[PDB]
């Protein structure tokens, strides 16, 4: 595909009409039509009108008389807005009626009409000698052979040339033209050579490689700058054309070498001529910016003038020293030959060198146009590094990058109202257990809960987490954009929570349109509002699970026992406006009206009862544990006595408090209270506060007491930390392979030349790093990169510092981002709950592994993409046995990581466990290598085989993660599980296939039957806080609801030998 | 006055660049004829919209 | 939870632009957008107009020439 | 007086947040002003300001005429 395929033709000659078409060329009869006769456009940003005639009129000199027409008065008439199409058309038409070119129509079919000379004559109003010649002999405009059309006016006038002014394409601007086109009487090649030679003796002139009408023409520039802009535009045209020719596509180029040839110019135009003729690779890669084309072009020459390549340098120099020569590739030259063959007397520029182009292998990446690049840095690369210099990152203005504290949680509205349950497990409550749990709860109360947990709970508020969403429902409703929703629907409740005004349906599934001029204020909500709504939804889902309508039944009542302004009471009262007869009242000790102000327990005289209650009592006052205990007890007691469906808060849900509550309900005469712990998704994600759910049932409740419950573990495992909480730093110095960085994120900017080096270094820490320039003009590239503990745990296993620097340098300068808009990074990015549970399990196993002495290696079977790498210490060797893992022999050899890349066999005899080894089986047992679910008996079987296989071993430690059965009991009763599911009795976490769950009792019983040491451990609250603090993660609401019940039912068996 | 403030914020004068682009001063100064042989041109006559 | 957790920073210094952003800091090309470039509000009870520029312009002394502009004639 | 008052409100809100153990992006640790030379009344504002009185957290003071209440608080 080397040879060019092209059909060169004098397009400008084809544009000239037959003499007979000249009479109607204005189309006097009909209005000009947009996109055919004219092309109007108004750029509002520039406030610049631009009209552009099509057809022959694209080349049209205007007489001052023509410029006196109102059409040209139009842009001044409408300084700030588009000319209405009616005025544009009517003025353009009346002006078209105004024009009449001189012509002598004739019957010869070979004849054409010299449009240029006719419109020119008309524009000068026939005062120039050409205009005289035309006004007296219009027939001279008609021509057969295109060249003779001018020869005829050259002989008849006796002049050697004619200076025709150029046309601006946009008929609106009246600005002085940059240059003009002289036309020479040179019929022969010889006459042309002489004119060219003489032209090289005079200032500021240039010409094309070939000419239209086969008549020589020269551009004469009014200044150097005009010559530069002209040469530049032509270089762009020639480069685009050649870019197309080299693709082997057929082209209808009007001329083979589109770019101009200086005959006499300054230095700078000679530079443009040189890089122009070079056809540099840099154009094709879009490495240059066309926003200020000539500038970049000049700069390009500057590189080539001193180019690292010898061939390209000497070639550019040689082209610079012979600017008058027209350098061209051999493939162009054959096209010039075909042209000279088809038209033997064609003129084309005679001084011409034919160079072989110099190949270059550097494929630069590039992309002008908005969009930051989100790099995923490789751990290693072909490039080696040795003692890399520290790379300072600049301060960034807030005009470019803002750093908000916590990422707001995008979510569906229904997801806000979900909740999870935790049913009681123990059938009895032994007194020694009571003393132990009481000592635990007292010790835990007297010394405050973890400071880091407090920091997260007080930083990641649910109110701000929901705010962008709740406001959005308000903003849509204010615009009237919202329309259809069911009466009892959760979307409806969200709407009542978003606006203060009462809503009303005009019919089924249709809210009433806003009255004109009415813009009701958004509903005012405190932090506990959405939570109280979600608790109400929870009670509605507990009275019967299948319900879709959430409206209270007629002739029923609810109480929100903890109260102040309690906006939720107002929202709920307005949500149920269409239901007849329903009490809805708050009742705090601080309660303001509508809510009654009253203490709990209720005064002995006052009568309080309801079908539902939602307590949220919480004493702000610091107090003795005994008083807190007696108060919470009396609150649960009065809450249970007053209603058939209490939903009491428990501020300090120790096993002792909850069990004392169960015992107290046991003590009440004649009623048996079924109960369940609960946690809505509208709670603050980190709060250990839990809502007990009291109901009466006729049956005595088997297993009523709690022991090792999830919601309880969320609180009890949290304890005062030894250390201060890990505040997220913003790093600004990228040290080379240092491993000193506290969790946080790199953020700043560098000169774009230094950018490939920066990405080369931060690969050591951050897994991935967004970058962008602010504009094509500003050389600094901004860079943001959150620090990944996993990447540190991988990269720092050895001292080698390889990277893909050689690839990252293919980005400079256009290949690493553009974004004018300010970007907003968060110190605590969102992550799905399963990911958080993964990181938690990793913190648990890693802390567990660091304690062990004298272990040669970590064997993580089913390790996927080195997911378990964070767990293993940098010193000991790491091993993976996941078939799905990709092989990187260089990365493996450089970073001390074997990869078996085969399906691990669970049969005991085939299995070979090394002594002094840590065997991770993190979520691998529950699936086959191909991803199909393995039935639970096979899972208990393979766990039994891993157990028996390590019986011979002296020092070995298995970590078999699995799914406990109890969760399916709890998720069947819960609502807040957007990720986790229960398809036909099997867990369906994330996108994974549904998978049957083991029962913990039979597993532990089997391990006792094997006699191997074992300890069923699960990650706790401090592990969660370590995960979030290290990875920079905020939990999120659905995650806060589901994480306790999910984490507790992913036990990690710890086999030990 | 408004158009004036927009014009004169750009600069009372400009210089043609070696690359050919205009570069306005961004300053509001009275012209002196000493400037006539200088690199600067009066900005009213730039014909840059 | 006694010890304070805080990240103190010279926010006012962070507000100051790079020299290269100064040319376009006005965003001459595009109209100012509500809630990003400016914050207009009319309190009908007080009958008091209140405009408040965002970004660097939140700190901006006006020349009397700037105060002669029709924009400031608007509330009257 | 009005300046010191607005600053006292800013410092009190900030400290009210710090004492909740939440991470804060405070631009400065003690938001309130220090008189170098002032009258009696500003010295009173400086004093109750530095006290961080419980009465602020309870909303016992009215912010409709902040400095006034602040002066009264000092009187108690
Ligand atoms: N006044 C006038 N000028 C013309 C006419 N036809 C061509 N020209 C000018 O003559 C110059 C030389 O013609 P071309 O060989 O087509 O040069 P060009 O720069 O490739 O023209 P473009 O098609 O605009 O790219 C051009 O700059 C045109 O502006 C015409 O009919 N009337
Ligand atoms: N891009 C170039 N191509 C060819 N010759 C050059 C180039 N740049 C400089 N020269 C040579 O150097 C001389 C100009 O010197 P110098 O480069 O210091 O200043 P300049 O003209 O502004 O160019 P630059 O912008 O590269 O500095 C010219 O006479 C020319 O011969
Ligand atoms: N709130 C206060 N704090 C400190 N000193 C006070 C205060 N109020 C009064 N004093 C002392 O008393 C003197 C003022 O007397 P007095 O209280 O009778 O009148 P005042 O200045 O109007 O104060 P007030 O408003 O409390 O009456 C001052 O010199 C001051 O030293
Ligand atoms: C955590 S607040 C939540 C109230 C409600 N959800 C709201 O914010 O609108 C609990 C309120 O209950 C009140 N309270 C505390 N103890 C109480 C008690 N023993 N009896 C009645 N109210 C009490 C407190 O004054 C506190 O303001
Ligand atoms: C849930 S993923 C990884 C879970 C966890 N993040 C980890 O790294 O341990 C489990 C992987 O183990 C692999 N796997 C499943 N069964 C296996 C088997 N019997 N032998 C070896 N690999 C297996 C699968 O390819 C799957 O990708
Ligand atoms: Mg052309
Ligand atoms: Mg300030």
């Amino acid at each position: 595909m080397w040879h060019y395929t092209s059909i060169n033709n004098d397009t400008r000659v084809a544009l000239d009409p037959k003499p007979n078409q000249i009479r109607t060329i204005t189309k006097p009869n009909t209005v000009p039509q947009l996109g055919t006769d004219y092309l109007y456009t108004f750029n509002s940003q520039r406030r610049s009108h631009t009209l552009r005639l099509l057809g022959p009129f694209q080349y049209f000199n205007f007489s001052e008389t023509d410029r006196g027409h109102p059409l040209f008065r139009l842009p001044l008439k409408y300084p700030s807005k588009a000319i209405p199409a009616d005025e544009l058309i009517d003025n353009l038409h009346s002006w078209m009626r105004s024009v009449h070119l001189l012509h002598v129509r004739s019957e010869d079919n070979t004849l054409r009409y010299n449009w240029m000379l006719g419109v020119y004559a008309r524009s000068t109003n026939y005062t120039t000698p050409v205009g005289q010649l035309v006004v007296n002999a219009p027939a001279i405009l008609n021509y057969s052979n295109p060249q003779d059309a001018f020869n005829s006016v050259f002989v008849a006038l006796g002049i050697d040339y004619i200076d025709i002014p150029i046309t601006n394409s946009n008929i609106f601007d009246d600005s002085s033209t940059p240059y003009n086109v002289r036309i020479w009487h040179a019929p022969t090649m010889t006459e042309v050579n002489h004119i060219l030679a003489l032209m090289r003796k005079s200032t500021l002139v240039s010409t094309h490689s070939s000419w239209h009408w086969n008549v020589l023409h020269t551009f004469h520039y009014r200044s150097e700058s005009d010559m530069i802009d002209h040469f530049a535009a032509k270089i762009l045209e020639d480069w685009r054309q050649k870019e197309k020719l080299d693709k082997g596509a057929l082209v209808e180029a009007d001329r083979v070498i589109q770019r101009l040839i200086p005959l006499s110019s300054s230095t700078y135009v000679q530079r443009l001529a040189a890089i122009g003729a070079l056809y540099p690779n840099e154009f094709t890669e879009n490495v240059l910016d066309l926003s200020r084309l000539s500038t970049a072009l000049l700069q390009l020459s500057d590189t080539y003038y001193q180019h690292a390549n010898d061939q390209l340098r000497r070639l550019y120099r040689r082209m610079y020293n012979d600017s008058r020569t027209l350098y061209m590739t051999q493939r162009h030259q054959e096209l010039l030959l075909a042209q000279i063959t088809a038209d033997p007397n064609i003129l084309l520029y005679p001084y011409t060198y034919i160079f072989t182009t110099i190949p270059t292998s550097m494929n630069y990446i590039s992309n002008t146009g908005q969009g930051r690049i989100k790099h995923s840095l490789t751990v290693t690369g072909a490039t080696e590094h040795d003692t890399v210099a520290d790379i300072v990152l600049g301060q960034t203005g807030e005009d470019v990058i803002t750093i908000s504290m916590v990422e707001p949680m995008s979510i569906a509205v229904e997801d806000m109202y979900g909740y999870v349950l935790d049913t009681p497990t123990r059938d009895i409550w032994p007194a020694d257990e009571q003393i132990e749990q009481k000592g635990d709860a007292v010790a835990l109360y007297d010394t405050k809960t973890s400071r880091a947990l407090g920091m997260f709970n007080n930083t990641v508020r649910i109110d701000d987490l929901l705010s962008p969403l709740l406001s959005l429902v308000y903003r849509t409703y204010i615009k009237g954009d919202t329309m259809t929703m069911t009466q009892g629907s959760l979307d409806h409740l969200t709407l009542c929570a978003a606006v203060d005004s009462d809503i009303t349906f005009v019919g089924n599934r249709m809210i009433a349109p806003l009255p004109e001029g009415y813009i009701p204020k958004p509903m005012h909500r405190n932090n506990s509002t959405m939570k109280m709504l979600s608790l109400y939804v929870a009670l509605k889902k507990l009275e019967n699970f299948a319900t879709n309508s959430y409206l209270m039944a007629p002739d029923t009542s609810i109480i929100l026992l903890g109260a102040e302004r309690e906006p939720a009471v107002n929202i709920l009262r307005r949500f149920n406006r269409n239901v007849s007869n329903v009490r809805i009242i708050g009742m705090g000790d601080r309660a303001v009206e509508p809510n009654i102000r009253v203490r709990v327990p209720f005064p002995i005289d006052k009568n309080i009862s309801a079908d539902f209650i939602i307590c949220d009592i919480n004493s702000y006052e610091d107090q003795s544990f005994e008083s807190m205990f007696s108060e919470t007890i009396s609150v649960v007691t009065t809450c249970a006595s007053a209603a058939t469906r209490a939903l009491v808060k428990i501020n300090h849900p120790s096993e002792y408090m909850i069990n004392s509550v169960i015992e107290r309900l046991s003590q009440l005469g004649g009623v048996f209270y079924h109960t369940a712990l609960l946690k809505t998704a509208s709670q603050n994600p980190y709060s250990y506060e839990t809502y007990i759910y009291i109901t009466p049932i006729a049956a005595a409740v088997r297993f009523p007491f709690y022991s090792n419950s999830a919601m309880i573990n969320r609180y009890m495992t949290a304890v005062a930390d030894d250390e201060m909480p890990i505040i997220p730093s913003i790093h600004t110095v990228i040290k080379g392979h240092s491993n000193t960085y506290s969790p946080g994120l790199f953020c700043g900017c560098v000169d774009v030349q230094s950018a490939p080096l920066a990405l080369s270094q931060l690969k050591s820490y951050c897994s991935e790093a967004t970058t962008w320039r602010v504009d094509s003009d500003d050389n600094l590239v901004n860079i943001i990169a959150r620090i990944d503990p996993a990447r540190i745990a991988l990269e720092f296993r050895t001292r080698s510092n390889t990277s893909a620097y050689h690839e990252y340098q293919r980005y400079v300068p256009n290949g690493l981002g553009f974004k004018v808009r300010k970007t907003r990074e968060f110190r605590y990015m969102h992550r799905e709950v399963t990911f958080i549970h993964k990181l938690m399990m990793y913190a648990l196993i890693r802390e567990q592994i660091s304690l062990t002495e004298n272990m040669t290696q970590v064997v993580s079977i089913g390790g996927r993409n080195l997911a378990d790498i964070s767990v293993v210490p940098l010193n000991m060797k790491y091993v993976v046995i996941d078939p799905a893992t990709r092989i990187e022999t260089l990365t493996q050899e450089k970073k001390n990581i074997e990869v078996q890349s085969r399906p691990f066999q669970f049969d005991a005899a085939n299995m070979d466990l090394e002594n002094n080894s840590i065997y991770l089986f993190i979520a691998v047992i529950m699936n086959e290598p191909n991803g199909a679910a393995t039935p639970a008996r096979m899972q208990m079987d393979k766990i039994r085989n891993v157990a028996t296989a390590m019986l011979t071993r002296t020092n070995c430690v298995a970590y078999i993660s699995f799914y406990e059965a109890g969760i399916i009991t709890r998720l069947d009763q819960s609502t807040a599980h957007k990720t986790i599911r229960v398809e036909e009795g099997r867990l369906k976490v994330a996108n994974y296939v549904p998978v049957d769950t083991l029962v913990e009792a039979d597993v532990t019983l089997m391990l006792r039957d094997i006699g191997i040491t074992h300890e069923i451990i699960r990650p706790s609250t401090p592990e969660l806080i370590d995960a979030c603090s290290n990875y920079g993660i905020r939990l999120g609401s659905t995650g806060g609801a589901v994480l306790d019940v999910f984490n507790h039912y992913s036990p990690v068996i710890k086999l030990v030998r | 006055p408004v158009e004036y403030g927009i014009f004169v914020q750009r600069g009372a004068t400009y210089t043609i660049n070696a690359a050919g682009e205009f570069e306005f001063s961004g300053r509001n100064e009275k012209w002196d004829q000493a400037l006539y042989l200088s690199e600067h041109f009066p900005a009213l006559f730039s014909d840059v919209p």
